């Protein structure tokens, strides 16, 4: 119920051919190629892409896909310019970004991660104490849940960077995080957990994505 | 039987019930003595779907028109396949279903 | 004979939100779009910087037909049978009610930032009454200067000497927008670059341009100063004055380049004045 | 009888009701001394009905005319069948029967 | 006389109303002369209504002629009748009662 | 012996609602349709540029049928008897009178935007209570330079001197369209591609294109200069002006190109002089 | 021999209003139907480039019964009784002589009807008298269409009273005047941009429309796949095959075009020069 300030959501309409679901590395480096000033930011998070899935691991555009980028409102002006009129590539097609929207980043009782990576622990319950420390670190307190498939397993994704010739493997699990306070709850979700923030990860939702990511 | 035809006759059932929760929201906008026009929303939103040019145009609009639509819960169990049809389909032929939709409206409300 | 008076004028930099579009939610978003380059600008629309115009005359005193309340905010008619004969208003502005319209010897564009559009946002708390509670909304500012393109025919007025308020209305612009305006944003011109000749062709329409996009000094297009040198535009009929005559002098070969024989003034009001002169011994005034 | 017999009969009807709301539209339109139209409008809805080429649009201007129309009661009460039969069926059909509608349209007025 | 039998008069009626109204029209528009032509305008009927080659292209040649003609009381007053009149019989039937009633109709003095 | 003027204009770039599709509703739709590469691009009727041909004709004080009254807005006939002999808009665009007919000596195409129309609505409320019919607004614009391609059949005229005004007036064409009051479009050429031949041949018609679908910046199509490489489009009869001369002469073996055989006039008046003193040597004026 | 000029022609990108139906009521509709794909192009009529034909014959001179007088839009017969043998649009066009030498005659020129390379969708024109007064005649509209036109015409060279009458008319085709239409405000150049003709002694053509779009609402023109391959499988002789215009360029830069059977046809980017060379061979074939 409280707006967080120094804090917005800048959501550019996206279009174009269909995009792999794991983009990752691969919309990152599309806008840091049309945006270099994107490279050197700190504090930037960029939302995974909602759309609906199709066949294979691809992801299709449609007309309520969007991308969207947490960002501090007083540097926006670093990267407005170079984002908002002007066209990325992924791949070989081309795709179109026209004027943003802000979004104000509203608290949540309850939020969602799609995926947060820390490097190093693989298992449920390193991965568990190791966000538990990650609160410890910025202060929130809250109940960490780990959102699980049909079957009851926690959920694990992976993140695949191309980085030169070579292709590389870093994987992840999925939280859902509760009882947090509106206060602790914006300081989440600007702050975010784990790392590779802009890598279409470590970002945090409220819960109503939760319970559609563990619809399929 | 044919399912197109069901295709096409939920899509005007889920049309309908957006143009009402926008209409709903129209009379939540008026206020005063004032006689909220009934037929002139109508009339606006016929206009409105007249003003597109191809493919941006009026596929941006009818989402965006039924997103305003509200809680639709036929929009809710048919999400998927009408994404689907609207993604294909040309869209002269999606603004002559909504048309029907609108001239077909009334005894709802 | 035909006489029209075309111009650019530029106005001073500053923080700007002036003329927004729809206030959907709670944001008050910008007029922008497209522009040279490809990119986005930010836009104010002529109709505004009419109505200043239109206060300015009211305000220094001419008769005009619609008066400015200030106070109820609305607008009211001396005379309900529009009379350009005796109204300033009607003279210069036209009419219609739908002689019953009039065209007017006013005609202007929209006035365009002259850097692209930074997209920087503003946060402030609007006031409420549930139990004092303060709302977070985004609004939008600019810091840019504006540049608009009009064309005064100064023939079809009814009355040849009022061109002169005209432009020193242009000059003296009262505050555009009104309540809108958040930031008081002075829009009378920094540099101009006017043109008093007696053909439909200008090719003076949107003569400045940013050396870099993050800058607070405008410099004259390349394409201008090229339709200058060439001889398109003849120096005689040709007035600049303000800031950008300050650039203009260091350039290099400027005694030798066309543009000296212009009619240049570092002052704003020596230019005036003299192109004053100039319409008036035209005009037979 | 038979129920495609009954489906243009309503059909019909409804095509009257439309050219009805169009009519009373064009009545209140114009103004003053001047004579509003009685016959050279139907003139025009025959020339628009015969500018047609293709199935869109003809459609099109099908269903523009019936939102133009405003409310109906006989498409009220049916809406699968009239729309299955706009979507469906040949486009030169529904205009011989839209013909068919106008040269009998005007014992109402 | 049976039902069918007054169907067929009533079309024939309807027919030779049609006629006056598209006589009338001719000679409104070519007024200038000693006298518009009366049997030219008999033949071309003839040949239009020989022009056409199966049941679509008779029946939109048929509405459009109806609806050219004007009101047409008696299609006025029996709607449905002969709207499915119009709609069921064969093309060939309907084209035989055209030229029937070409044939039997009067020139007003 | 037969001798034709084609040409295609290219005007500035700016702001711009000129020609409006059917008015009913809030927004006023810009008259659209598709172009090459199937994106839909803004135009301006041919009808509009004749008229605003025939009242450059009449400002000018020569003689012409049709008067534009200026005041009424009501086009005033002089003569009901068409003379082509005796009236300049008679001679030069014909008439129809349902000899009463003619068909002439100026055809004319459509004007095209060169960049596609995207977006750009513009608010029209009207000040501030009574939300009446005259209430919340939309108005079209377009952010482009127009392009329209005509030509004139000299032989055809009754009397030769006349072909003279019309490329006067092609020059310093007026007012074209009807947002001038907001948008005001000067319709002015900025480049020129003129052909004077005695064929009927034309490869010049829309030769201009752009090199970014958002930038003002214009450019002479591929095709239009593999077709004067070709050998096709003699380059004694090529007329190319304005500021498409920079960037032809930025081109690389430029020289060696037959386009540098063309009259090519970064200056518009001298292009338009030394083609007139053509003419007047090939009709003999 | 039997020498027999096939060609199809295609004209530049444009808006174009040329041939016109029924009046209808307000509104002007062009000639249009369905073509390929069940998809309504529009459609110039052959009669209209006949009569374009004709005007250039009587405006570069020569002798043509029927005159054009073009100030009371009449036309005049020099001699009432048609003689081919003398006259060139007699000689080219035919004639018929119904009412009651031959008094017919076949013509040397067979014309079919110019097809739109694009459908056409939709491109109505609003037009208005203007002024402040309203009328009956104020408000119309007329239809056009952006899109370039493509016909197909063949010549019985033989069948010309005089052999050397095949000259004018390709430089008619080539300087085509205006074709019969809105020329006050869609003025439409039916100059050829890209020429396929073929000088045979055989009756097949097999090259009656080969250019056909891709992207169905763009300007880009491309020789149909058939065509092509109706030339690689070995019919369409290459060395009776003249292709010219700006479809070249597009043909040039083809894979494989030096190996293909297409480089061995008469390709000309000048258009000029591919009319010169074919005249050329024109000339010897009929002992001119």
């Amino acid at each position: 119920l409280i707006q967080s300030e120094e804090y917005v959501d800048l959501t550019f309409k996206l279009r174009g051919a269909p995009i792999p679901l794991d983009n990752g590395y691969l919309t990152y480096a599309a806008l840091s190629r049309i945006c270099p000033p994107l490279h050197e930011l700190k504090s930037i998070g960029i939302h995974p892409i909602a759309g609906i899935p199709t066949r294979n691991n691809l992801l299709e555009l449609t007309a309520q896909s969007r991308l969207k980028i947490r960002i501090y409102h007083q540097q926006i002006p670093l990267i407005y310019p170079y984002l908002a009129g002007q066209a990325f590539h992924i791949g070989q097609n081309f795709y179109q970004l026209d004027i943003p929207d802000y979004k104000p980043l509203i608290s949540s009782e309850s939020v969602y991660s799609r995926l947060v990576i820390i490097k190093g622990f693989q298992d449920s319950t390193n991965f568990i104490e190791a966000v538990q420390r990650q609160m410890d670190n910025l202060g929130i307190q809250g109940k960490i849940e780990l959102l699980t498939r049909q079957d009851g397993t926690p959920q694990r994704r992976q993140l695949t960077i191309n980085k030169e010739g070579k292709q590389f493997k870093v994987r992840g699990f999925g939280v859902k995080i509760s009882e947090l306070n509106p206060e602790d709850s914006l300081t989440l979700q600007e702050q975010g957990i784990g790392g590779k923030r802009k890598m279409m990860c470590g970002i945090f939702v409220p819960a109503t994505r939760s319970k559609e990511e563990e619809e399929t | 039987n044919s399912e197109e035809d069901k295709q096409y006759l939920i899509f005007i059932k889920v049309f309908q019930q957006a143009m009402k929760g926008n209409f709903a929201k129209i009379y939540a906008k008026t206020e005063e003595g004032k006689d909220p026009p009934i037929k002139k929303k109508v009339e606006r939103l016929r206009a409105e779907l007249n003003y597109c040019y191809d493919e941006l145009s009026f596929k941006e609009y009818l989402s965006d028109f039924l997103v305003r639509g509200g809680l639709n819960k036929y929009f809710n169990e048919h999400q998927e396949e009408i994404a689907l049809l609207i993604k294909k389909s040309p869209w002269q032929e999606i603004r002559i279903w909504s048309l029907l939709a609108i001239a077909s409206y009334k005894p709802k409300d | 004979p035909n006489y029209y008076l075309y111009g650019t004028v530029l106005t001073r930099y500053g923080l700007a939100s002036l003329n927004h579009d729809i206030r959907r939610g709670n944001k008050t978003i910008l007029q922008k779009g497209y522009w040279n380059n490809g990119k986005i600008h930010s836009f104010v629309g002529s109709s505004a910087i009419r109505w200043a115009l239109r206060f300015y005359l009211q305000k220094q005193g001419y008769l005009v037909n619609r008066v400015w309340d200030e106070e109820e905010h609305i607008n009211r008619l001396t005379s309900e049978d529009f009379d350009p004969e005796k109204f300033y208003d009607d003279d210069i502005f036209g009419f219609a009610l739908l002689p019953n319209q009039r065209m007017g010897a006013l005609g202007m564009n929209m006035a365009v930032s002259l850097t692209p559009y930074d997209g920087a946002v503003k946060l402030g708390a609007k006031s409420g009454r549930e139990k004092d509670s303060t709302s977070l909304h985004f609004t939008e500012y600019h810091a840019t200067r504006y540049q608009y393109y009009f064309g005064i025919d100064a023939t079809h007025l009814k009355d040849f000497s009022r061109i002169l308020p005209m432009i020193d209305g242009i000059m003296n612009l009262p505050k555009v927008g009104g309540s809108s305006n958040i930031f008081n944003y002075p829009f009378c011109p920094d540099s101009l670059v006017f043109q008093w000749t007696n053909h439909f062709a200008s090719y003076i329409s949107y003569c400045f341009e940013y050396c870099d996009p993050k800058s607070k000094e405008a410099k004259l297009s390349q394409e201008f100063i090229d339709e200058v040198e060439c001889g398109q535009i003849d120096p005689s009929k040709l007035w600049i004055g303000g800031t950008i005559v300050k650039d203009l002098q260091q350039l290099d070969n400027f005694e030798s380049s066309p543009l000296n024989k212009a009619h240049i003034y570092r002052n704003r009001n020596e230019m005036i004045e003299a192109l004053k002169t100039v319409i008036k011994r035209d005009l037979g005034l």
